[PDB]
Formats: C-alpha cells, sequence, structure tokens
C-alpha cells in the first residue's frame, strides 16, 4: 500500500521487546527487519544501534544460509549515509573468510576490484599491505592487477598518468555494480580528487624538503589559491606538517628537529656501528676456513 | 528422600511462592534481565509452628538436588574468641 | 591420474621426497609434474591453482640437498616466462641456476 | 531576538574571530597580512589589531 512510517511503528516499540536471545534463526529475522524500514524511513541512526546489539550476538555463533542474505546491504548501506570509506572495506572483507557458500569461484573474484579501489577513497588503512600478497588478487580479472599496480604507485605517484585514468578509464569509479551498485557521477568524484591530491601531498612531507608553488600547480594541477586549500587542510588534521612560506613562493616541508633529536638518532648510529662491527668480526673467523684450507 | 511434594500438599498457594524465588531464577535467571527486576535473594518464613516450615527445606533437598547447606541458630553460637563471626 | 599421490605408490615404501634426484616415490613429484603439464600446453589459470600447494608443500617439509628446490625453481622458471613480468622472471632465474 | 542572550554573542565576535585566525596560521608563519584581510573580508588595520592582541 505504499505505507513506510506505519509498517515501522508497529515494529518500532517491538525491536527492544523481542527476546532474549533464545531463538536463532528467527531472532535474526526480526531484527534485520526493522533497518530494511528505518532506513526507507529517511533515518540511519535507528538501525545503528540495533547493527551493534546483533554483530555481538552473532560474533561466536556461525551464520547459516538464511542469515547472510541481510548481511550483504544492511552492513554497507549504513556507510553509504555516513560517507566513510574506513567502514566500508571491514564488512567486504569479513565476509571473505567466511564459510563462503554463497560466495563464487568466479562471479565474487571482481568483487574484490572494488575492495581495493576502496581503500584509496579512504586515509589508507592497514589493509592495504594484505590484499597485495593474496593469490585471488594477482588472478583471473585484470583490473585486480590494475587497482594492485595503483598501489605500488602511492609512493612512487608522479600524478602523470593520474589525470589520464580520471578522464578516460573509469570501469570502477562512476560505475558500480557488484559493490555500491552506482548513485552518480558527482558522488564517487567528490572525494576521489581529494584522496589522490592527499597521495602526491603524502610522499612531499615524507620525501621533498621544499617545493616552489609554481612546481605544485603543476603537479597537482590547481591554482594558486587551491593549492593551499588541500594543504592547509592535512596540518589542522594533524597527517601533513609543513611550513608555507610565501615571499619565498615556497613550501617548508621538514620538520624541524630539536637538539635532543638530532643527538637521539646520533646514539643509534653509534650504535648501529657497533652492530656492522659486531658481524665483521664474526665473519672473519667463518670465512677463515676456506682460507686456511 | 523422604518427603515429597506430595506430603507437603495442602500448601500449594504457598508452595508456588518458594519456586518464584528459588526454581525460577535457578532454571531461567534470563527472565528477571528481561524486564530488569533483581532477583531476590534472602526469603523469609514465618507464622504458627507446626505448619510445615521445616519440611519446605527437606521436599527442595529431595527434588532439585543441588548442594545444600543446614545453618541452625545454636550451632554457630560456638565462642571462643571471635568465633562466631568467623563460622559464618 | 592411475598414480596420483598416495594410492598405487604408497604400501610399505618410505618416503624419498618425490624424483627431484635419483631415487623416489611418486608422491610430490607426480604433483609438480602435473603443475608443468597444464604450464606448459594450457593456460596458466589452471597452473598455479596446483602450484601454490606445491609451494607451501616445500616450504613446510623440505630436504637436506638443493634437489628439490632447483626442481621447484623449474616449474616457477617456465611460469614467469609467458607472463609479462620480467621482474619476478629475473628472480626466479637467479635461484635456478644456483 | 533575545537581547539577554545577544550580549554573549556579541563576545563572540571577538572570540570567533580569533578562532577563525587559526584557520588561517595554519600553514605556520610566513603568511601575507594583506592575503589575511580577503579572507576574513575586514580592513588591513582592523586585521593588524586583531593579530597583535593575540
Amino acid at each position: 500500500e505504499g505505507k513506510i512510517d506505519e509498517a515501522a511503528d508497529i515494529l518500532c516499540e517491538l525491536q527492544v521487546e523481542t527476546y532474549g536471545s533464545m531463538e536463532m534463526s528467527e531472532k535474526i529475522q526480526f531484527i534485520l527487519e526493522q533497518m530494511e524500514l528505518s532506513i526507507l524511513k529517511g533515518d540511519y541512526s535507528q538501525a545503528t544501534v540495533l547493527s551493534r546489539k546483533i554483530l555481538k550476538k552473532t560474533f561466536k555463533n556461525p551464520k547459516y544460509e538464511s542469515l547472510k542474505l541481510e548481511y550483504y546491504n544492511l552492513l554497507v548501506k549504513i556507510s553509504l549515509h555516513k560517507r566513510e570509506y574506513l567502514e566500508v572495506a571491514q564488512y567486504l572483507q569479513e565476509i571473505y573468510q567466511t564459510d563462503a557458500i554463497k560466495s563464487d569461484e568466479a562471479k565474487w573474484k571482481p568483487v574484490l576490484s572494488h575492495i581495493v579501489y576502496f581503500l584509496v577513497l579512504s586515509p589508507y588503512g592497514n589493509l592495504q599491505n594484505d590484499l597485495i600478497h593474496k593469490i585471488q588478487n594477482d588472478n583471473n580479472l585484470k583490473k585486480l592487477e590494475s587497482q594492485e599496480s595503483l598501489v605500488k604507485l602511492f609512493t612512487t605517484n608522479e600524478l602523470m598518468r593520474w589525470p589520464i585514468v580520471q578522464k578516460t578509464y573509469e570501469p570502477v569509479l562512476n560505475e558500480d555494480d557488484l559493490a555500491f551498485g552506482g548513485e552518480a557521477n558527482k558522488h564517487h568524484w567528490e572525494d576521489l580528487q581529494k584522496r589522490v591530491i592527499e597521495h602526491n601531498l603524502r610522499v612531499i612531507s615524507e620525501y621533498y624538503s621544499r617545493i616552489t608553488l609554481l612546481r605544485l600547480n603543476e603537479l597537482l594541477d590547481l591554482t594558486e589559491s587551491q593549492t593551499e586549500t588541500y594543504i592547509s587542510d592535512l596540518v589542522n588534521q594533524g597527517i601533513i606538517y609543513a611550513k608555507v612560506n610565501r615571499p619565498a613562493k615556497i613550501v617548508n616541508f621538514e620538520k624541524p628537529k630539536n637538539s635532543s633529536q638530532l643527538l637521539n638518532e646520533w646514539s643509534h648510529n653509534v650504535d648501529e656501528l657497533l652492530e656492522h662491527i659486531e658481524t665483521i668480526g664474526h665473519l672473519i673467523t667463518k670465512e677463515e676456513i676456506m682460507h686456511g684450507l | 528422600g523422604e518427603i515429597t511434594f506430595d506430603g507437603i500438599g495442602g500448601l500449594t498457594e504457598q508452595i508456588r511462592e518458594l519456586r518464584e524465588v528459588i526454581e525460577l531464577p535457578l532454571k531461567n535467571p534470563e527472565i528477571f534481565q528481561r524486564v530488569g527486576i533483581k532477583p531476590p535473594k534472602g526469603v523469609l518464613l514465618y507464622g504458627p509452628p507446626g505448619t510445615g516450615k521445616t519440611l519446605l527445606a527437606k521436599a527442595v533437598a529431595a527434588t532439585i538436588g543441588a548442594n545444600f547447606i543446614f545453618s541452625p541458630a545454636s550451632g554457630i553460637v560456638d565462642k571462643y574468641i571471635g568465633e562466631s563471626a568467623r563460622i559464618i | 591420474d592411475d598414480l596420483k599421490a598416495q594410492f598405487q605408490e604408497l604400501d610399505s615404501k618410505k618416503q624419498r621426497n618425490n624424483g627431484s634426484k635419483d631415487h623416489g616415490d611418486g608422491i610430490l613429484l607426480i604433483d609438480s609434474e602435473i603443475a608443468r603439464t597444464y604450464l606448459l600446453k594450457n593456460d596458466l589459470v589452471k597452473a598455479r591453482d596446483l602450484l601454490d600447494d606445491l609451494e607451501k608443500t616445500l616450504d613446510k617439509k623440505d630436504s637436506i640437498p638443493l634437489r628439490i628446490t632447483n626442481s621447484f625453481y623449474s616449474t616457477n622458471s617456465q611460469y614467469f616466462k609467458f607472463k609479462n613480468d620480467f621482474n619476478s622472471f629475473y628472480y626466479t632465474s637467479l635461484l635456478y641456476l644456483s | 531576538g533575545d537581547e539577554l542572550t545577544r550580549s554573549h554573542f556579541n563576545a563572540l565576535y571577538d572570540t570567533l574571530l580569533e578562532s577563525n585566525l587559526c584557520k588561517i596560521i595554519e600553514p605556520f608563519e610566513c603568511v601575507e597580512i594583506s592575503h589575511i584581510s580577503k579572507i576574513i573580508g575586514l580592513d588591513t588595520q582592523q586585521v593588524e589589531g586583531k593579530l597583535s592582541q593575540m
């Protein structure tokens, strides 16, 4: 009949009154039913509370065939409205190593291509290096290696081919199928350019000592006002530490080192030389067998 | 086993009083957690003598089977130095 | 297929660690020959699927001589040859030559 | 519309101004004073007076 609020109001008072976690297959249905009505109602905060209660109960309980049906949608739908990509790759990776009866040996492999792409939209992470050594990522779909080849380009990024791909090839970028399904061209590209700019700015802080403002406009392909916009935002977030020098038209990316910090690494260098001397000391006697032969 | 639920008959109205404070929380403690009430700890038995108040203790020991401890009032009163406080 | 691993080859006989050098059994050698059978004939999709079980077996169980390593490097030498990556093929050929 | 709470926002004019300068000083020092007045939208003498106050 096209009634949203009328169906949610009768089930709203029940969600707390359902069960003491006695039933198994039945408890999964009622808790995940209100999450479908809350999303259609226009509020994702109501389904967030229910998501924390059902996750801790099923943590030690194995998921059957009638369970994982709704865990492929309601879990990743809440993070869509929140626009937080750090949690998107967490639920998609958690369903990998499970029993995986619904996970195909063919159709599910291209889904991993989106998971690797979702780490780009997120502020890096600890899950990037884990997908490099995966066996299924190096075979079958060639786009698995294409998104993986971009992972090795994080530190080496010159931004030469990045605007080329963004203007030409967008298989997983503006068109989603097996993960998000797609929304709009401006939704995925809003945070896309923000991360690609952040890819070079993180390398500069860890590599380049200082760069002129005229050179930053050639790489990032921005103007004078747009260049300092993304740079100043990363400083307030406690990520990139850089001192922009306007009169010299440069930016100082070298972090200041105190007198104690310079002498700190000097103590490690002295202890390091004693490690090499210790290594060479035991290699003389070891290699002496071949000399005295 | 000697006295059972059949020998304590006639107290049926007062027998369900103990089943709620003993049999109910031990068999299904989660019921009190759903409503939010706290499980009752102590239970007082009073009345005229000879009504079977002692038989309520023997009837539970021969049915539930849990380990029980009989604590008479005059058994813990042994005194040397602060002895009754230690026995409790 | 008539032999495979630990069917007809294993009754009273001990484990010589496949066929790498001199005498040996057919347990781990046939699994290595099948990996190179589809590698030099069919595509590389079915070749690596059975190659990972051979690589994990070598890392879990090995022997003193290098006879098994050279036979294992010979399988990977033909795997990276048909691919477009010459960096992994370069390091693979160094272990095979040694 | 409330005159009781109006005195608070009048005091926040200098507080939020000093808070807005925190976003301007994000690239540490070596910034142009004239470039600061263009972002905040105030006179040069008005900005130089507030910077010396902090």
